[PDB]
C-alpha cells in the first residue's frame, strides 16, 4: 500500500461516507486514497527524523 | 564491350505479343467459324525522308504549345532553358468586371486608370501581349512581399532582361488589382518552361513545354547554346518547401497565392510550394504556415497543383541567372496541372 | 480448414478425361479447392 | 484513343444524315463505355428519369454521371466518340466545337447543360428515327461556374420580386445572357428545380447552425476560438432572422446530418469540374466561336 | 547422436540420446539499380541520329555511359554480398563477454546453476567488455584473450569443397574480420603471426532442379537436393548405421589470391578488414564499427545512512573561520563529468518538468487497480470520520 | 502539490524526496568477428531486371534473391567489443519534460494549468515550441548549434530519502526491483510474480522487497508514468531511458533461455536514433542493432558522480583515496563496462 | 502506375501467407507513397499517433494526411498496390477491390473510410508477424459524406453527453435496401474538435451579405412546402428551417455589388464543398469497359481517375 | 540569441551576460564593428573573439 | 586530419557535433607531440 | 580561429596555491577558502617551456 | 568504357643522387631538410 510520494493509500470502509454515523458499519472495506497535505506526513521510515 | 553477366545487359543495352497478335489474328483465313470438314545538301533530303520514314513507320511524357505574343512584357531572350512563363490572359477589359464585387468603397475607377499607363507605354492588334514569365510575377509581388536581396534579385533581373517604367507600372496594376478584389490569379495562370522563343522585332512566338518533364526537351548542353533546361522556381524563398519533418516519396507541387486584405496594404503573394501530403491535406498545413487570415478581411490561399515531383535531391544554390538570381531548382518534375482550390 | 493449392503441372500432363461440361461454380462444395478464373490470372501462372 | 462507335440505326432521312455530319466535335455523354452502343442510349430520349425530359438540375446530375466523350469522325452506320475520361491525361487531343465566347489557349472547358442560353437551340431533331440530340456548350471553368451561378442568382429574384446579372462581358465584347422573349420563362423553368435546392440549402445551413449553436456550449476551447474569430460576424446573421424569424440538439444533430449531405451533393452538382484542357500549338490559340479546337484528357 | 557413459550404483542407468532437428532457410534479397536520361535513350535507340558526326559521337557518350553504369551496379552485387555475409554472421554471435561464461555451463552437464550463471555473466561482461584498449597494454593478456575469441566457438558441417583457405598446403579455419584500425594494432604488437600473404581459394558450388526435382518439383512442390542419388540409395537399400559416404568429386580448381594468414593458437585463420576493399567510397557503414547503448544511474538529494555520516577524519574540507559548513545539510545536486571532462551538476530544480506536471495528482488507474478483489478493513480507526 | 513543487525546487528547498535519475548514453565501439569457417550456408538466385517510367530517366532496378542457414548444431560466430570509438551522446544534464505528450487530466483550474505549464515550458530545451498539435510531434525546439553530441535524456523516480546509497554503488535496476526473465524461475507466471509481488523478496537482494517502493510497485508512482501500458508520454517525440524498466508487459513479452538471450543482445534494435540532436523515440521504419546489455541483466550502471565538487574532486585517480562519504555528502564511484577505459 | 510494392517478412508461414492471397483489390493507407513500401510504414502501428491510437476519426484525419492505394497482386514476398491519388493513369484504371456491403453502380466517384460496420469488420490477423490488417472500405461519395456525418454528429449527441439519455439513432443508415449500422466506439477530443472546428469554421464564411437577402425567402419556401409535390420532398420532415419560420434591412452600398451572386460563389466554396474538408475526397470513379453497369460486393471495381 | 541554450554549455543562456549579447558592454568595446580604438597601433586580442 | 578521416570518407548534425568536440581535443593532445610525448618511442613510431 | 576559445595558463589568485601546481595537477590546492587555482588545459602543455 | 590509354613514353633518364630514404610502415619515404642545401646563406626564412 505505499504506492506514490503524495497519497497515503489506507484500507477504510467502502461506504461509510464521511463525515457520518459514530462506529462504521464495518462491512466489507476496500482501500482509499487520500492526499497527503505535506511533506512532513510522508512516512518516518521513508524520510527519517 | 561484352559483360560476364550477360542476362542484365541484353535488357539493358536495348512486341513478340503483337508479333503473335498478328500471327493468330491476321494470318487467319476465310473462317472464322472455318467452312467445316547533291554531295550533302542532295543527301540531305532523302534522310529526312528516312526520318518521316521512320516517324510514319510508328505511332506521352508531354503536351507541348506555341503561343506570339509581344516583348512588353514577358521576354524569351532576357529569360532560359528553365523558366516559368505565366500567362496573363484576357486584359482586354479594363476590366469592366472590377465594377461588380469590390464592396464599396474601393474607387474602382482605379485599375481602369492603373492599368492604361500600362497600356500606353507598353491597342489590340494582332498579337496580343500574353505570357508574362512566372520569374516575372514574383517580381512584381517582390518588395511588398517574401524578403529582400532575393526577390529583389529576381526583379533586376526582369527590368534588365526585359524598363523600369513598365516595371512600375506593373507593379501599380498588382497594387491596383490586389486592391479591388480582381486579383493577380483570377488571371496569369501557369502556361510552360519556355523551350524556345522565335522572336522577330517586337514579336515572339513562344514555344514551352504545357506538361511533362522540363529536362527531356531540346536538351544539350542547353537548348541550342542557352544554359541548359531545367525547372527553377525563381525564388530562393520566393517558393518554399513545407517538409518541415518528411520521409523518403514522392513530393507534390502546388501554386499557393496569398493575400493582406489590407491588413498591410493588399499585399500578394505567390510562392511555388512543395509537399508530400495530398492536396486534401494541403489546406490545413497551408493554414498553418500563412496568416494573412489577420484582415479583420475574408477569404484567401487559392491554391492549385502544379505537377507532382518523385525526385527528391536537386535544389541547388545556383547563384546564375539572366544579373544571378538564386533559384531552387528541383530535378524530375511531372506537370499533373491540377486546378485551382483555394476558398 | 485451409485446403492446399491447386497443382500446374500435374495438370499439363492430364491423367483423365472430364467427361460432362457443367457450370461447376454451383457444385464450389464439392471440391476441396476452387479456383475460377476468367481468362487469365497472375496466379495461373 | 479507346474510340467507342455508337451505331446509326435502320434507315434515315438524307437531311438528318446531313444533320450528323454537322455533329462531328460535339459532346456526347455515353452511359457506358462499351465500345459497341446504341444510338438511342446517347440520345437525349435516353436521360428521362421520373417519367420526364430532366431539367438543368437533372441534367447536370446526368452530366456527372455518364462519359463525356467527344464526336471524332461520324460515319453512315457508325458515330465514333472518343471518351474524356480515359487514358492517360495529357493527351488523345480530340477536336472539339466551338459555341458563344472564344476558348482561349487553355481554361479547361466546362461541359454544361443547353438549356443556359438558347434553349431548343441546339436540339438537332432526326425525325426519321424520332430521336434528339442536346450537346453541352463547352465553356472554360471560370465562366461556367460565373454563368450558372449568375442564373441561379437571377433565379432567386425572380421567386419573389416586386443590377443586371445579365451583361456578363467577357473578354472582349458582352456577352449577352437574356434571349428576352419567353426564353426566360423557358430558362426560369427549367432552373426552377436547381434554384429551390440553391435557397433551401442556404436557408437551411443558416438556421440550423444557429439553432444548434445555442444547445452547444450547454454543456472549452471550442467557446473561446469560436466566438474570438466570430466577432462581429457569427452573432449576426442570428440576429436577423431572430428580428424576422424563429429560433433541440436532437432534431438538431439528425437535421445537420441530412443537411450536410445535401449540400455537398450540390457542390458536386455544381463547381462544373473541368472535363478537358485546350493546350494548341500550330494553332490560333483563341478558337472563334464555332470552330474547331484542340483539346485534352485531364483538368 | 550423443553417447554416454556407463555407471555404477545410485545412478538411473543411461540410455542412448538421439537429437534430429531441422532449421528453416531464411530468405532475402539484395536491389541496385541505375538510371537512362532522356537524351541517352534517343541516341542508343538510333532515334536522335543525324547526318552529322557530331550525332555519331553523341551516342558514343551514351553508349559510353551506359556501360559505365551497368558495369557498376554488376560490382555492387558482389559488394553487397560481402556486406551481406556481415550482417548474417554479425547477427548470430554472443558478445564473447557472454560467452566464455556460458560455454562453461554448456559442456558442465540447474536452477541454482542458472543462478550462478547470470551472476557471471553480469560480471564478465562489466568486465571483458571493450577488453582491447582496456587491458590492452598489457601483452600476454591480449594474446590469451584471441586464443579465447577463436576457440569460443564450435566447429560446423564438414564441407569438402571449400578446399580453400589452405596455403602452401595448410587449412585455414576461421576469418576474424577486424577494423583497419585493429586489425593494425593487432597485426603490429600482438600476434604479427601474419604467417603467410597469399593463399588458395575456390568457386561457386551451383544446384539445379533436374530429372526428378523438377517433376517432383513442378508437380509435387517438393524437392530434394540431389534426389537422384537419395532416391536410388534408397532402393538399393533393398538389393543389400555409420553413414560414411557424404560427397567427395570436384577437387575445384583454384587461384593464389593476397590474404592476410595469422595463426592463434593452432588456427589458421584469416585477419581481415574490409574497408578500403569494397566499403570505401560506397558511402556504406562498415559494420564492424558498431554501437552500445548503457543506461546510467545518479541518486539525487538522498541521505546517508546512520553510520556512514562521518567526517573522514577531524577537520577536513572545513569552512573559512566564521562561516556555516554547507556539508552537513541534506544534499540536493550532484556532479559528474560530461563526456570530455566539463564537470556537471544536477540540482533538484532540475525535476520540475518530471514531478511540476499534473501527473503526480492522477492515481485513478492506481486505487482502481488496486480495488480489485475486495480487502477487509484493519480496526478503521484513522480511516473513519 | 506540483505548483508547491514548483517553489520548493525553483528556490531550493529540499522537498523530503530524492530522485534516481536514469540516462540513456550511446557509444561508438570497434567490433572483430571470428565466424567459423562454413559457418552458414548461402544460396544464390537469379537477376530478375525491373524497369519503368520516371521523372527524366528509365531506371532499371537490379535485385536478386537470396537465402541462408546457420550451418552447425552450436555457436560459431562469436564478436567481441575491442575498444570505444567515441561517446556519441553530450553525455549530459538535459532533462526530462511531459509537456510534450499528454496523458494526464490536467489541473481543474484552468487559470493553475497555463500557469504551471508555461512556468516549467518556458526554456527547457525540450520545452515545446508552439501549442501541441493535436495530430503531430511535440516539435521539440532546434538550437542553432551544438557541440559535443547528442543530447542524452535524464530522467527522475522520485525515491525515498533513505535508500541506501549503496543499492546505487552496483549495477542495480532503477526501478528499485530485479524484474529480469533471466531471473525467473521456470514456472508460467515467474515473472511479475518476481517483480510486483512484494510479500515476496528481490531477487538481487534477497533481503529486502524493494529499495524504491514507489517505482517497483505495480499502481505505484513510478509505475504509472514509466510503464508504457498508460501511455502518459507517448506523443512526446522524446525517449523514455526508463521505458525499458517499467514495462512489464515487455519484459514478460520476451523468453528466458539464456541460450538465445545472450545472441540476441549482440544485436538488439535500439530504442533510440543516434540522427537527431536530442534523442528521439526511435521512428518506425529504421532500425540500429545496438548491443544493449542493459536490455538483458535488466540494470542500470553507476557512473562516478558525487554530490560535492570536493569529493568528485578527490576521485581523479583510482578509487584509491576517492572520498565514499563525509558527513550528508556522498560519492559513487563508476561501476559500468566503461571503467577502465579513458574516454 | 507507380505501383508500390509493400514487403512481406520471411516467417510469414502460411496459413497467414495462405490470408494474404486473398488480399488484393484493398487499400494501403501507406503513410507516403514510396515505390519501395516495407511493411512497417504501412502498417497499422505507423497509424499510431503518440503513445495512442488514432479513433476512427482519427484515421480520417490521418488518412486525409500521407497517399492512399489498392492492391494489384501478393506474391511470396510483396503485395503490390497501385495508389490512388498520384491518379491511376491505366488506360482502364487500376482494379478496385470493392470491400464494403455497398456496391458501387457505374461512375460513382469513390472515397476511402476506416472500416466502420459493426457487423463485419475486415481483419486479417497474421499470427506470424504481430500484425493485424484492418481494410479501409472503398465507398460511394454520397455514402461516404452521410457516415462522415454521422461520425462528426455522434460525438456531438453524446458529447453533452442535459436532457433525457434517449439520443437519436445516427449510428444507422440505408443505402439503397440494407441497413448499415456503423460502429459506435470511442470519440476523442483531439479528432472531434478539428473535426467540429472546420465544421463550424466553414459554415461561417458561407454567410455574407446577401445571404440575409436569402433568409427573406423562408416563409416563401414553406409557401412551396405545402402546394408542390416536389419542394414538399425537399424539406426534409426534419428541417429546421421549418422550425426556422416558427427584411431587405435596406443597408444598399451603392447598389451596385450583386450580393446575390457574390453570396452564392461564397456559400458554394466553403459550404458547397464540406464532404471534401471533413472527409478524403474521391479521386477514383467506377468505370467498367466491359458494360457491367454495378460491382458486386468483394468484386474487382475497375476505376478511372478522379469524378 | 539569448532566448536559446548555449552549444557548448547547453544548459545556460551564458556565462558573462555582459560580453555575450549584442550591444552589451564587452560587445561595445571589442567589436571591431564600432572600432572605438582600431585608431591604436596595439593588438586586440579580444578583437578575433 | 586523424580525427577529420574517420569521418570523411568512412560511414549527421549530430556526426559534425561528436566530430568537431574531438576534432579540438586531439588538437590539445597530439600537437606537438615530439617534445611531449618524444620520450616514449612506440608513441613516436606510431 | 577555428575552435572559437581561448585557453586557460595556470593561474592562482594565490601565491601559495600556486607553489602547489609546481611539479603538477595531481596535488595541486584547486581551492583555499576564496582562493582559487586554475592549471593549464592547452595545447602546450606536457611541453617543457 | 575502361579507358586505359593514359600515356608511357620514355623512361625518363635518370641519375643516381645523394638522398635519404626511410621506410615508415609499410612505405619508402624521402626524409629531409633543405636549409643548408638551399636556405642557408640567404638571409630567407625556412618555411
Amino acid at each position: 500500500l505505499e504506492l506514490h510520494p503524495a497519497f497515503d493509500f489506507f484500507a477504510g470502509v467502502a461506504d461509510v461516507e464521511l463525515p457520518g454515523g459514530e462506529v462504521p458499519p464495518a462491512g466489507p472495506g476496500a482501500i482509499q486514497a487520500t492526499w497527503r497535505v505535506v511533506n512532513g506526513n510522508l512516512p518516518l521510515a521513508l524520510c527519517p527524523v | 564491350t561484352k559483360p560476364l553477366p550477360t542476362a542484365p545487359m541484353a535488357w539493358a543495352e536495348s512486341s513478340p505479343r503483337e508479333l503473335a497478335g498478328h500471327a493468330p489474328l491476321r494470318r487467319v483465313l476465310r473462317p472464322p467459324i472455318a467452312r467445316r470438314d547533291t554531295r550533302a545538301t542532295r543527301d540531305d533530303t532523302e534522310q529526312a525522308v528516312d526520318k518521316i520514314l521512320r516517324g510514319a513507320r510508328r505511332a506521352p511524357r508531354y503536351h507541348l504549345t506555341r503561343q506570339v505574343t509581344l516583348t512588353d512584357l514577358c521576354q524569351p531572350n532576357a529569360e532560359r532553358a528553365g523558366a516559368l512563363l505565366l500567362a496573363l490572359r484576357h486584359p482586354t477589359d479594363l476590366p469592366h468586371l472590377a465594377r461588380h464585387r469590390a464592396p464599396p468603397g474601393r474607387q474602382t475607377e482605379r485599375l481602369a486608370e492603373a492599368w492604361g499607363q500600362l497600356l500606353e507605354a507598353s491597342e489590340s492588334g494582332c498579337a496580343r501581349a500574353g505570357l508574362v514569365s512566372f520569374n516575372f510575377l514574383v517580381a512584381a509581388c517582390t518588395a511588398a512581399y517574401d524578403a529582400r536581396d532575393a526577390a529583389e534579385a529576381v526583379r533586376a533581373h526582369i527590368t534588365t532582361n526585359y524598363a523600369g517604367a513598365r516595371l512600375d507600372r506593373f507593379s501599380e496594376c498588382l497594387r491596383a488589382m490586389v486592391h479591388t478584389h480582381v486579383f493577380p490569379h483570377e488571371v496569369m495562370r501557369f502556361f510552360g518552361g519556355l523551350v524556345s522563343w522565335v522572336t522577330q522585332d517586337e514579336l515572339a512566338s513562344v514555344t514551352a513545354v504545357c506538361s511533362g518533364p522540363q529536362e527531356a526537351t531540346h536538351t544539350g548542353h542547353p537548348g541550342r547554346p542557352c544554359s541548359a533546361v531545367t525547372i527553377p522556381a525563381c525564388a530562393f524563398v520566393d517558393l518554399d518547401a513545407e517538409l518541415c519533418l518528411g520521409g523518403p516519396g514522392a513530393a507534390f507541387l502546388y501554386l499557393v497565392f496569398t493575400y493582406r486584405q489590407c491588413r498591410d496594404q493588399e499585399l500578394c503573394c505567390v510562392y511555388v510550394v512543395k509537399s508530400q501530403l495530398p492536396p486534401r491535406g494541403l489546406e490545413a498545413a497551408l493554414e498553418r504556415l500563412f496568416g494573412r487570415l489577420r484582415i479583420t478581411t475574408c477569404t484567401y490561399a487559392a491554391f492549385a497543383e502544379l505537377g507532382v515531383m518523385p525526385d527528391d535531391s536537386p535544389r541547388c544554390l545556383h547563384r546564375t541567372e539572366r544579373v544571378g538570381v538564386p533559384v531552387v531548382i528541383l530535378e524530375g518534375v511531372v506537370w499533373r496541372p491540377g486546378g485551382w482550390r483555394a476558398c | 480448414r485451409d485446403p492446399p493449392g491447386y497443382r500446374y503441372a500435374a495438370a499439363m500432363v492430364p491423367t483423365g478425361s472430364i467427361l460432362s461440361t457443367i457450370e461447376v461454380a454451383s457444385h464450389r462444395r464439392l471440391f476441396d479447392f476452387f479456383a475460377r478464373v476468367r481468362s487469365d490470372e497472375n496466379s495461373l501462372y | 484513343c479507346f474510340e467507342a462507335d455508337i451505331a446509326i440505326p435502320s434507315g434515315i432521312s438524307r437531311p438528318d444524315a446531313a444533320a450528323l455530319q454537322r455533329c462531328e466535335g460535339r459532346v456526347v455523354f455515353l452511359p457506358t463505355i462499351r465500345r459497341q452502343l446504341a444510338l438511342a442510349d446517347v440520345a437525349h430520349e435516353s436521360f428521362v428519369s421520373g417519367g420526364v425530359s430532366p431539367d438543368t438540375l437533372g441534367l447536370l446530375l446526368a452530366y456527372r454521371r455518364r462519359f463525356p466523350a467527344v464526336i471524332t469522325r461520324v460515319l453512315p452506320t457508325r458515330i465514333v466518340a472518343c471518351p474524356v475520361d480515359l487514358g492517360l491525361t495529357h493527351a488523345g487531343t480530340v477536336n472539339l466545337r466551338n459555341t458563344s465566347p472564344v476558348d482561349l489557349c487553355n481554361g479547361d472547358p466546362v461541359s454544361l447543360v443547353p438549356p443556359v442560353f438558347e434553349g431548343q437551340a441546339t436540339d438537332v431533331r432526326l425525325e426519321s428515327l424520332d430521336l434528339t440530340l442536346r450537346f453541352p456548350v463547352p465553356l472554360p471553368t471560370p465562366l461556367a461556374r460565373e454563368i450558372v451561378a449568375r442564373l441561379v442568382a437571377r433565379g432567386i429574384r425572380d421567386l419573389n420580386p416586386d443590377p443586371d446579372l445579365n451583361v456578363l462581358y467577357y473578354n472582349g465584347a458582352r456577352l449577352s445572357l437574356v434571349a428576352d422573349v419567353q426564353q426566360l420563362a423557358s430558362v426560369n423553368t427549367e432552373l426552377r428545380s436547381l434554384v429551390l435546392n440553391m435557397v433551401y440549402s442556404i436557408t437551411e445551413g443558416t438556421t440550423l447552425i444557429l439553432t444548434l449553436i445555442p444547445r452547444l456550449l450547454a454543456l472549452g476551447y471550442v467557446n473561446a476560438l469560436l466566438q474570438m474569430q466570430s466577432v462581429t460576424r457569427e452573432a449576426a446573421q442570428l440576429i436577423h432572422p431572430e428580428a424576422p424569424m424563429l429560433m433541440r440538439r436532437l432534431p438538431l444533430y439528425e437535421a445537420l446530418v441530412a443537411w450536410l449531405a445535401h449540400a455537398g451533393q450540390l457542390g458536386d452538382i455544381l463547381a462544373l469540374a473541368p472535363a478537358v484542357r485546350v493546350c494548341t500549338f500550330d494553332g490560333a490559340a483563341v478558337v472563334q466561336s464555332g470552330d474547331m479546337a484542340p483539346v485534352i484528357r485531364y483538368p | 547422436h550423443q553417447p554416454l557413459i556407463a555407471r555404477d550404483g545410485p545412478h538411473p542407468v543411461e540410455q542412448p540420446v538421439h537429437n534430429y532437428m531441422t532449421k528453416v532457410i531464411d530468405r532475402r534479397a539484395l536491389n541496385a539499380a541505375f538510371s537512362l536520361a532522356t537524351e541517352a535513350i534517343a541516341l542508343l535507340t538510333g532515334e536522335a541520329l543525324d547526318g552529322t558526326g557530331i550525332s555519331l559521337h553523341r551516342q558514343l557518350r551514351a553508349i559510353q555511359q551506359l556501360a559505365r553504369n551497368v558495369q557498376a551496379v554488376l560490382g555492387a552485387f558482389e559488394r553487397g554480398t560481402a556486406d551481406q555475409m556481415l550482417h548474417v554472421l554479425l547477427e548470430k554471435a554472443p558478445p564473447l563477454a557472454l560467452l566464455l561464461p556460458m560455454q562453461r555451463y554448456l559442456d558442465n552437464g540447474t536452477r541454482v546453476a542458472r543462478a550462478t550463471l547470470v551472476a557471471e555473466l553480469k560480471r564478465s561482461f562489466c568486465d571483458t567488455s571493450f577488453f582491447l584498449g582496456k587491458a590492452g597494454h598489457r601483452r600476454e593478456a591480449i594474446e590469451a584473450w584471441l586464443v579465447d575469441l577463436t576457440t569460443a566457438t564450435q566447429p560446423s558441417v564438414a564441407v569438402p569443397r571449400l578446399t580453400h583457405a589452405d596455403t602452401r598446403g595448410r587449412p585455414v579455419d576461421g576469418v576474424l574480420v577486424t577494423t583497419a584500425a585493429i586489425k593494425q594494432r593487432l597485426l603490429q604488437s600482438f600476434l604479427k603471426v601474419e604467417d603467410t600473404e597469399a593463399d588458395v581459394p575456390v568457386t561457386y558450388g551451383e544446384m539445379v532442379l533436374n530429372g526428378a526435382n523438377l517433376v517432383t518439383a513442378l508437380v509435387m512442390g517438393k524437392a530434394v537436393r540431389s534426389l537422384d542419388d537419395v532416391g536410388r540409395h534408397l532402393l538399393d537399400m533393398q538389393e543389400e548405421n555409420r553413414e560414411t559416404l557424404d560427397e567427395l568429386e570436384s577437387a575445384p580448381q583454384t587461384t593464389r589470391v593476397r590474404a592476410d594468414l595469422v595463426a592463434i593458437g593452432d588456427r589458421l585463420v584469416f585477419l581481415e578488414a574490409l574497408e578500403k576493399r569494397i566499403y570505401a567510397a560506397t558511402n556504406v557503414p562498415y559494420p564492424l564499427v558498431g554501437a552500445m547503448d548503457l543506461t546510467f544511474v545518479l541518486p539525487l538529494g538522498l541521505f546517508n545512512p546512520a553510520m556512514e555520516r562521518f567526517a573522514a577524519h577531524a577537520g577536513d574540507l572545513v569552512p573559512a573561520p566564521g562561516h556555516p559548513e554547507p556539508r552537513a545539510f541534506p544534499p540536493r545536486q550532484l556532479f559528474f563529468w560530461g563526456k570530455d571532462h566539463q564537470v556537471l551538476r544536477l540540482s533538484m530544480e532540475n525535476a520540475v518538468g518530471t514531478v511540476c506536471h499534473p501527473s503526480l495528482m492522477n492515481i485513478d488507474a492506481a486505487v482502481g487497480g488496486v480495488n480489485h478483489d475486495p480487502v477487509e478493513a484493519a480496526n478503521p480507526y484513522g480511516a473513519y470520520v | 502539490s506540483p505548483v508547491a513543487l514548483y517553489h520548493q525546487l525553483k528556490t531550493g528547498l529540499h522537498p523530503g524526496f530524492g530522485f534516481t535519475v536514469v540516462r540513456q548514453d550511446r557509444f561508438v565501439t570497434e567490433n572483430v568477428l571470428f565466424s567459423e569457417r562454413a559457418s552458414e550456408a548461402y544460396f544464390l538466385g537469379q537477376l530478375q531486371v525491373a524497369r519503368h517510367e520516371t521523372g527524366g530517366g528509365v531506371n532499371f532496378t537490379l535485385t536478386q534473391p537470396r537465402g541462408n542457414v546457420d550451418l552447425g548444431v552450436g555457436y560459431t560466430a562469436v564478436a567481441a567489443t575491442a575498444t570505444v570509438r567515441n561517446p556519441v551522446t553530450d553525455m549530459g544534464n538535459l532533462p526530462q519534460n511531459f509537456y510534450l505528450g499528454r496523458g494526464a487530466p490536467p489541473l481543474l483550474d484552468n487559470a493553475a494549468a497555463v500557469y504551471l505549464r508555461n512556468a516549467v515550458v518556458a526554456g527547457n530545451r525540450l520545452g515545446p515550441a508552439q501549442p501541441l498539435p493535436v495530430f503531430g510531434c511535440a516539435q521539440v525546439p532546434r538550437r542553432a548549434g551544438m557541440d559535443h553530441g547528442q543530447d542524452a535524456v535524464c530522467e527522475f523516480i522520485a525515491t525515498p530519502v533513505a535508500t541506501d546509497i549503496n543499492y546505487f554503488r552496483r549495477p542495480c535496476n532503477p526501478r528499485g526491483r530485479a524484474a529480469g526473465g533471466v531471473y525467473a524461475g521456470d514456472k508460467e507466471g515467474d515473472v511479475i510474480a518476481l517483480m510486483y509481488d512484494h510479500g515476496q523478496s528481490d531477487p538481487a537482494r534477497p533481503f529486502a522487497a524493494t529499495a524504491n517502493p514507489w517505482a517497483s510497485q505495480r499502481f505505484s508512482y513510478g509505475d504509472l508514468l514509466y510503464n508504457g501500458a498508460y501511455h502518459l508520454n507517448g506523443a512526446s517525440p522524446v525517449l523514455s531511458p526508463c521505458f525499458k524498466f517499467f514495462t512489464a508487459a515487455d519484459i514478460t513479452a520476451k523468453h528466458r533461455c539464456l541460450e538465445r538471450l545472450i545472441v540476441e543482445t549482440g544485436s538488439a534494435v535500439s530504442t533510440a536514433t543516434a540522427a537527431s540532436d536530442v534523442q528521439f523515440k526511435r521512428p518506425p521504419g529504421c532500425r540500429e542493432l545496438v548491443e544493449d546489455p542493459c536490455g538483458l541483466f535488466q540494470e542500470a550502471y553507476p557512473i562516478t558522480c558525487a554530490s560535492d565538487p570536493a569529493l568528485l574532486r578527490s576521485a581523479r585517480d583510482g578509487e584509491a583515496h576517492a572520498r565514499e562519504t563525509h558527513f550528508t555528502q556522498y560519492l559513487i564511484y563508476d561501476a559500468s563496462p566503461l571503467k577502465g577505459l579513458s574516454l
